[PDB]
């Protein structure tokens, strides 16, 4: 039976939020983080956001997360404009004298009219990526994997590649779930696919992988990197720090090149009939 | 009700074996190297950091033992914060921890935020409404502890903090606690009183202790109110919280020369900060963070050439609004240094925003010029600054090494700025192609 | 279920979407330089409109501050190489040299409907998600960005609709790696929908789809295929359709 599924990641545009906004300035990661494919699979189950916390987010997290490069991305920015024409809702509510009643007490002789409007422009630039593929291979329970396989052949809710726009152009199901002692061989197992004939292929293939934790102790390597994308919560969100170390993989000696299987141009038919053929002599002749 | 640091679990740390945690200030006193600070933002990583070296150098003034490297942590550290376990309180009636008297100008906890909205502030990306939601004591201690480091101006009649304007924020990076304590260890002959001792007074005209916990505010911090939902700021279900409090704004005298040894000044001493925003103007093109504003100067006044990994904090701001944070990691071992590279490399947005002005053809007075090489600036500059300590020393990666990345991206803007089929469109190419920045030093 | 509608339109030389320095909307696909509309332009484009107000409506669909939106929306994207352009205008006293620029392209945009979303945001009613639904495909397909249309009157209509009832949610936009060349014997539209065409029949080689196209203009596939279900003539027909195959429903 199969340890460990393969989701594919392809969008015109794509976005993955780092640590590093906390304001209208919105910047990009490299890589799909394990946040967004943990939300997305969330999304695919139906498991509610307040749900999430109980019994479900640390029962997926104590997967091992894997992603490869098949080709990045170019960083994009898009100026984006929030409430032009209108009223915002602003953060403001009167003092209310003794410190005695406060929070949900205070919350329950909130009123509509009580909230007061202002009408500004909030402007922001927003980060995306733009020409960029993705394989996760998560590496778990072979129950767990065919459950996650199974609820991501139908979606209960709309899915989406880290914003709301961002459509998927590529099945996320292609990939029949495996049984691979590593998550190494199994990204390298999963092949590389090509668009069109002649075109820039990458020589190396990053990847993403989880720092093992090995025997009882091991201290984290010195080229081990550190990522906030530990989801525990996520009404409100709480994220938490974890390990990441990068390997590289060539290709043509363990990932190999699929063909094109298909047609990149439409172009129109075929004017210019033979009339040496002999299905042409045979259709004159019975027309005369 | 009863709160203490020393006891109560509130550092967010990370073990270096993989496991986050949160434990006590004596705790990672007692272990302090096995793990590493964990705090996603850039303020509560410095802020927690800069507590811990005024720790360490109130240690020392009282103990007179140097932390050796590669080795554990003094024990005799441990008895001193035990002995003056009255200093560290949080609550109580009596001698308070970043407190003093209470007054009536009542808010509520959430102006010690800098990206938690309050007041006037949009919450659009963050949906808080005042006198409902409220922080636990961890949090009331990350946002106490923030005060002496970004203190920006309020209005009318509230000042910024001791250093005016936060300037940069560049350190030296270690993998462990007494990593990066140990290269930071640089004492001074007058240490002053520290904030958590007691009544503070300004005196005659700093120091070391004295110089850092500067107090521009006062907070009062009533007792946790039992309301309940989680939290906010790091999300974790928790019981009751403070929702309303006191500030208070104390000015700074003139005069007070005080340098902070972190701090970048600029030329005329004022204080050197961001230069980032959300919006390309006449006077900026948006490019990527600021990593090469600090430079021609960190290398010469405060900090010089050491072999380490500098960490750079730009805090970026506007009167009383902050903009963007951002944290950033390059690597130097200090080979040699060419005075008018570093010039060049220290004034390099006037080149992009002069690239980017040019027109295609002619000449025109308030002319933008070129906005697609406004969409492909950001790319070729993060595939340039990944090896900004290359750049800064000039190992192998030149200026004109630099130079070739925008080829790629400007051929293909080639195509699109002159999408004909002439001999004309292809020379008009070729003439696009050669389009490089150029240095600019004063 | 999912509705998914995929949509090809030509437009004329305008600017609808500009940035902060005014360039038209750009995104990078396929190798070059490809021009855009925002998806949050065609929201806040359709949306508040005068043609769409026709429980309540207008909130399940698209959301305001846990409201669970039922309806995406994403980037619209040429199908060719972006040819941007400046104009220079000068002005006159009547008793200096200034620069606007503009870009034309044709866009294909996708449109997806979630309707369990729909019916549990409207309380159990079924007979009102499907009114709001069809109410968004007549706005949709009649709705233009305000963006510089008084001097650049970009007025134009469509000329290809169609409808797809999928497992999962997947575009189309992969058709349009290769930029079309405009050759003696087609046009640009021609073309484009072709590309369309040689997607389609791909795919279940390697679902059902109901298409419409204006008095049968451009017909899909220039073959016998039945790489769609039903050609139609009408943008009411379609919907109809679209509301048939939801149900026993009534335009
Ligand atoms: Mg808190």
């Amino acid at each position: 039976p199969p340890n460990t599924l393969f989701l594919r990641l392809e969008g015109a545009l794509q976005s993955w939020g780092s640590n590093e906004a906390k304001f209208a300035l919105r910047r990009t990661a490299d890589a799909p983080t394990k946040s967004g494919v943990l939300g997305l699979l969330c999304a695919a189950m139906g498991i509610g956001r307040a749900e999430a916390a109980d019994s479900w987010l640390p029962k997926l997290a104590n997967l091992r997360m894997g992603v490869r490069i098949d080709r990045p991305g170019i960083r994009w920015w898009d100026f984006h404009t929030v409430g032009a024409g209108q009223r915002m809702r602003m953060a403001e509510l009167k003092a209310p004298k003794k410190p005695s009643m406060v929070g949900a007490a205070l919350a329950e002789t909130l009123t509509p009219s009580k909230v007061k409007t202002r009408a500004e422009t909030l402007l922001s630039r927003r980060e995306y990526l733009a020409d960029a593929s993705f394989l996760v291979a998560l590496q778990g329970e072979p129950e767990l994997v065919a459950k996650l396989s199974a609820a991501l052949a139908k979606p209960v809710w709309a899915i989406y590649l880290g914003r709301k726009s961002c459509p998927p152009s590529r099945p996320v199901c292609e990939h029949p779930p495996g049984f691979y002692n590593t998550l190494e061989e199994a990204l390298s197992a999963v092949p590389l696919q090509k668009r069109w004939h002649n075109e820039p292929l990458p020589q190396i293939l990053p990847c993403v992988m989880d720092w093992i934790p090995g025997y009882d102790g091991e201290h984290a390597p010195d080229d081990a990197e550190i990522h906030y994308d530990l989801p525990v919560s996520f009404q409100p969100p709480r994220h938490l720090p974890r390990f990441v170390i990068r390997r590289e993989l060539v290709v043509g000696e363990d990932v190999q090149v699929s063909r094109e299987t298909g047609t990149s141009v439409w172009r129109p038919k075929g004017t210019r009939a033979d009339y040496n053929n002999s299905e042409y002599k045979k259709v004159r002749a019975e027309r005369l | 009700v009863m709160y203490n640091l020393l006891c109560d679990n509130w550092v967010n740390v990370v073990y270096l074996s993989g496991k986050p945690d949160r434990i006590s200030l004596v705790q990672t006193l007692k272990d302090a190297h096995c793990l590493q600070l964990a705090y996603s933002n850039p303020m509560d990583r410095f802020t927690v950091f800069r507590f811990l070296l005024a720790l360490g150098y109130w240690c020392f003034a009282n103990t007179n033992v140097e932390p050796e490297p590669d080795k554990p942590l003094p024990v005799s550290w441990i008895p001193w914060l035990e002995e003056n376990k009255e200093y560290f309180e949080l609550f109580g009636d009596g001698k308070r921890f970043f407190q003093a008297d209470p007054s009536s100008r009542i808010r509520a906890i959430t102006d010690l935020i800098h990206e938690i909205p309050t007041a006037h502030n949009l919450c659009h990306f963050k949906h808080v409404t005042d006198y409902i939601d409220g922080l636990c004591e961890a949090c009331c201690i990350k946002g106490l502890l923030r005060l002496p480091v970004f203190t920006t101006v309020g209005g009318r009649g509230i000042g910024a903090g001791i250093n005016n304007t936060p300037p940069f924020y560049l350190l030296w990076h270690a993998n462990d606690l007494a990593g990066m304590l140990a290269q930071n260890w640089q004492p001074w002959d007058n240490m002053g009183i520290p904030a958590w001792l007691g009544s503070f007074q300004k005196e005659s005209r700093v120091g070391l202790l004295a110089g850092m916990t500067w107090l521009p505010r006062k907070v009062y911090l009533h007792d946790p109110v039992p309301g309940q939902a989680a939290c906010c700021s790091c999300g974790l279900p928790s019981e009751a919280l403070v929702y309303s409090c006191s500030i208070e704004v104390e000015p700074v005298p003139k005069g007070l020369e005080w340098k902070d040894p972190h701090g970048v000044y600029t030329d005329q001493g004022k204080s050197l900060q961001s230069k980032i925003k959300l919006m390309s103007n006449d006077r900026y093109t948006f490019a990527d963070r600021d990593w090469y504003s600090p430079l021609f100067s960190y290398l010469h006044a405060e900090g010089n050439s050491r072999q380490g990994k500098l960490w750079l904090v730009g805090f970026a701001s506007d009167k009383a609004k902050s903009i963007d944070i951002w944290d950033k990691i390059i690597e130097l071992e200090g080979t040699d240094t060419n005075d008018e590279l570093l010039a060049q490399l220290a004034n390099r947005a006037t080149a992009l925003n002069a690239m980017r002005k040019k027109p295609l053809r002619g000449d025109f007075k308030k002319s933008v010029g070129t906005p697609q090489i406004a969409d492909i600036i950001p790319h070729a500059e993060n595939r340039i600054a990944i090896n900004a300590g290359k750049m800064t020393e000039n190992r192998g990666y030149s200026w004109q090494d630099a130079d070739t990345e925008y080829g790629e991206l400007l051929t293909k803007v080639a195509y699109s700025l002159e999408p004909a089929q002439t001999v004309d469109a292809r020379l008009k190419r070729g003439n696009f192609i050669s389009r490089k920045p150029w240095p600019i030093i004063p | 279920m999912l509705i998914e509608i995929h949509m090809i339109q030509n437009h004329s030389p305008a600017n609808l979407n500009r940035d902060d320095l005014g360039a038209p909307k750009t995104c990078y696909f396929g190798g070059v330089l490809r021009s855009r509309i925002s998806s949050q332009c065609i929201k806040r484009s359709i949306r508040t409109s005068n043609d769409f107000k026709a429980l309540a409506p207008d909130i399940a669909l698209c959301g305001r501050m846990t409201v669970e939106a039922a309806l995406q929306v994403a980037h619209a994207i040429s199908t060719h190489i972006a040819r941007p352009e400046i104009d220079y205008f000068v002005a006159a006293d009547d008793v200096h040299i200034g620069e606007s620029m503009f870009a034309s392209a044709c866009f294909y945009k996708y449109f997806s409907i979630d309707w369990e979303q729909l019916v549990k945001n409207l309380k159990g009613d079924t007979n009102l998600a499907a009114h709001t639904v069809g109410a968004f495909l007549l706005a949709a397909a009649k709705t233009n960005p305000s963006g510089k249309q008084n001097s650049f009157a970009a007025h134009n209509y469509p000329d290809g609709i169609l409808v797809e009832f999928k497992n999962s949610p997947i575009s189309y936009a992969n058709a349009f790696v290769r930029p079309v060349s405009v050759v003696k014997e087609s046009d640009l539209v021609e073309q484009s929908i072709g590309q369309l065409s040689n997607y389609v029949n791909d795919i279940r080689l390697g679902v059902i789809g109901f298409w419409f196209s204006p008095n049968n203009r451009y017909p899909l596939g220039y073959k016998h295929s039945k790489l769609a279900s039903r050609n139609i003539g009408n943008l009411n027909e379609l919907v109809g359709a679209v509301l048939d195959y939801i149900g026993g429903f009534k335009w």
